[PDB]
């Protein structure tokens, strides 16, 4: 009997997943670490994280090109992978092949950890959040535009419990237990919800929700996803690949409401760096956005501006998504875990080096049919060799 | 064999504050020559207005300056992906500047905007080696990406990206990776690729479909092609030779050895008011070879502080000359630890 999937997560070119027994597995791009198996190879198939065996290791999420794990019992938070601007949190900018523990995390009650492209954030059991990495665009919420290299408090959320957070390519934007949105960092393209073009340094309120409260909220590389208690799905942003998904590709600097799917409620969202994953109540994951490589998963390599049910053998339900930045994830119902998307290092675990434009079963994992530092000359500017 | 040139160390740049990995895979000079670009594993693409920061960074009598990257570095543009090369487009005034990625993807960036204007993901993800564009070519100027695809691409920056205005692929059969593609610098129909089938090529920009010239001598992947002049070209091979081309018959006029490259990318610069070949090396020098001898005129060993702990073997990664030089030149060469170490030479 396959063990059970508990968690997927999607990076830029790598997956890892967490299965029952608490084992963690990761494939794709290896080049940087962020498979944390001590070694720089691209793995094509699910390949189990051997150092994690025994930490009880409860939650993984991947960022772009490094990963986090924690364990709640152990109270120990890990990261690795690429280094650069203190997004693993460990008081230097070093790549890491091999999973160390954030020491500033260690015995903190963490309920959710978020991956940015170059940032992350750790969100307490009591609603605090700490914040670490690049911040040029004032992502990590601190007031100013310093990188942090180890996690630090924002203060901005004193007396204000977070229910979660989500995490772009320069932005950040979250939840509180009472339904209040807030955003922050990069602010260009109007993906904070605030009206406007500037950044900000600390989290702002989004003043303008439709008069909904907000339980979720999602990012991307220029847009975000909120879902309220009604279960109404918001975009807001960029959307000159259609990530929106409001049929134009028309800019919106506050939430919009995403009317074709007011038929559904929507259980859970993800954001890739340009699409969209939604999961309704009933099982039906509906993608849209940028699809040149398949990752809407709707059988075609044409943007889609509009949500478009993407479909599985004998239409199982999906239970869970996961968006990385050119592939998606999904678990099904029958214990069953789905790819597609980019596929050139291996990220859809299949087997390949092929991109796929509709789901395809990772057969490893579905019931159905070692060194902490690698030289960079093994790895970076190696004249190809034949 | 004549010593000619005085090149001596006059700058290096520095960080004193990031572990980060830091090789530096393309240095590139714009239009102007006032302007310097680097890139590579760390997702940056900086740069630096060399003339004012030997200006203002100077020291006294024969010494080195040192400088922070902070003080050096004018700004960056951070990007998704390692770059593998740069190259500024003819005819934007010095506003646009072009790179290929470890993503398979070749950006163009405006630097009045610090915005992407440009985005091109047609080699299958493979990674791009390479990217150069046609020269005094004004509106019709195009660029080329070569990469571990086995294809040359030629494309136009003013069209749509997914559109193609060429595609070769030089190795045939074996479809091994185009690792540098270059075009003719003073504007003529030649482009030149080196290949992982440890050949060379010389196209007809105008019309691919024309037979290549073969370059058939390395026994080792080309990982560089750069022209002297209209008539010859320069290659570098990781059987740790340079070899100086006839472009009119494909014969080997020159081969030029001494220093070490069985492994890695480590640069390849050709001074064409100078005739001097650069080249990085991977026991931590910088060579520079006159086209008339074999042998290297010049050798440099600079060892940046605290160098010698660590067990990574630290190499000179990438070079390039300041062409506009003539009875000045410039040498700019990149360490695999980030370093820049800029030469500057007269006469003796």
């Amino acid at each position: 009997p396959p063990r059970k999937v508990l968690i997927i997560s999607a990076g830029a070119s790598h997956s890892v997943a967490l299965l029952s027994g608490d084992i963690v597995c990761s494939w794709g791009r290896g080049e940087d670490g962020q498979l944390g198996h001590g070694d720089a190879e691209d793995r094509p198939s699910p390949t189990q994280l051997s150092a994690l065996d025994g930490h009880q290791i409860v939650s993984v999420t991947c960022g772009a090109d490094h990963t986090v794990a924690y364990s709640q019992s152990g109270m120990e938070v890990y990261s690795w992978g690429w280094g650069d601007f203190g997004r693993l949190g460990h008081g230097n900018s070093s790549d890491l092949f091999t999973p160390l523990p954030i020491k500033a995390l260690h015995g903190i009650r963490i309920k959710q950890i978020a991956c940015g492209d170059s940032h992350c954030l750790a969100v307490t059991m009591e609603g605090e959040v700490q914040s670490w990495g690049r911040n040029q665009n004032g992502q990590l919420g601190l007031g100013d535009t310093e990188d942090s290299l180890v996690p630090q408090k924002i203060q901005a959320f004193e007396g204000i419990r977070i229910k979660m957070v989500a995490a772009g390519a320069e932005h950040t934007a979250a939840v509180t237990e009472d339904g209040d949105l807030y955003g922050w960092g990069w602010g260009r393209y109007g993906n904070l919800g605030l009206g406007d073009r500037t950044d900000r340094l600390v989290p702002e309120r989004v003043t303008s929700t439709g008069g909904e409260k907000m339980s979720m909220v999602a990012c991307g590389w220029r847009h975000t996803i909120s879902v309220s208690y009604s279960g109404a799905l918001y975009t807001y942003g960029w959307s000159k690949y259609g990530q929106l998904g409001h049929g134009d590709l028309e800019d919106h600097l506050i939430p919009h409401k995403l009317e074709a799917l007011s038929n559904s409620f929507i259980s859970q969202i993800s954001g890739g760096a340009r699409h969209t994953m939604a999961l309704t109540s009933d099982g039906k994951l509906y993608g849209w956005g940028w699809n040149k490589f398949g990752q809407v998963g709707v059988g075609n390599n044409l943007d889609q501006c509009s949500p478009v049910q993407v479909r599985f053998p004998d239409d199982q339900k999906v239970v869970q998504v996961s968006c990385g930045w050119r592939h998606t994830l999904a678990v099904t119902e029958r214990n069953n875990v789905f790819a597609w998307g980019r596929g050139t290092n291996g990220q859809l675990g299949i087997g390949e080096s092929v991109d796929r434009n509709f789901p395809k079963i990772i057969e490893a994992l579905s019931v159905d049919g070692g060194k902490s530092w690698v030289s960079p000359a093994e790895r970076y500017a190696v004249v190809p060799d034949e | 064999a004549r010593y000619e040139w005085d090149l001596s160390l006059s700058t290096v740049v520095s960080s004193s504050s990031s572990s980060a990995s830091d090789v530096i895979g393309a240095i590139e000079f714009d239009p102007t020559d006032n302007i310097v670009a680097t890139a590579g594993i760390s997702r940056k693409i900086r740069f630096y207005g060399l003339p004012s920061l030997l200006r203002n960074n100077a020291v006294s009598g024969t010494g080195v300056s040192f400088v922070d990257q902070a003080t050096a570095c004018e700004y960056y543009i951070c990007t998704p992906a390692k770059l593998s090369s740069l190259r500024w487009r003819p005819g934007s005034g010095g506003r646009v500047i072009g790179s290929g990625d470890y993503d398979g993807v070749v950006m163009e960036y405006d630097l009045e905007k610090r915005t992407p204007v440009f985005e091109r993901d047609e080699h299958g993800g493979r990674r791009v080696w390479s990217v150069d564009y046609t020269r005094h070519g004004g509106a019709s100027t195009v660029g080329a990406s070569g990469s571990d695809d086995g294809t040359m691409q030629v494309w136009d920056p003013r069209c749509p990206p997914e559109e193609s205005v060429g595609v070769v692929r030089p190795a045939g059969i074996c479809r091994s990776a185009v690792c540098c593609v270059e075009f003719d610098p003073s504007g003529g129909p030649a482009v030149a690729v080196g290949c992982a089938d440890r050949k060379g090529y010389v196209y007809d920009i105008r019309k691919l479909v024309d037979p290549a010239l073969t370059l058939q001598g390395h026994t080792k992947t080309v990982s560089y092609v750069r022209f002297l002049d209209g008539g010859t070209v320069v290659t570098a091979g990781t059987d740790g030779c340079l070899k100086l081309w006839s472009v009119e018959d494909g014969r080997v006029i020159r081969t030029y050895e001494g220093h070490v490259n069985n492994r890695n990318f480590v640069g390849l610069s050709v001074w064409r008011n100078g005739a001097l070949f650069g080249c990085g090396s991977e026991n931590n020098r910088v060579f520079v070879y006159d086209r008339r001898w074999g042998k290297p005129v010049w050798v440099d060993g600079f060892e940046p502080v605290g160098m010698n702990s660590g067990s990574d073997k630290r190499f000179v990664s990438s070079v390039c000359w300041r062409q506009s030089g003539v009875d000045q030149c410039t040498l700019v060469a990149g360490g695999s630890d980030g370093v820049l170490q800029v030469y500057v030479g007269k006469r003796l």
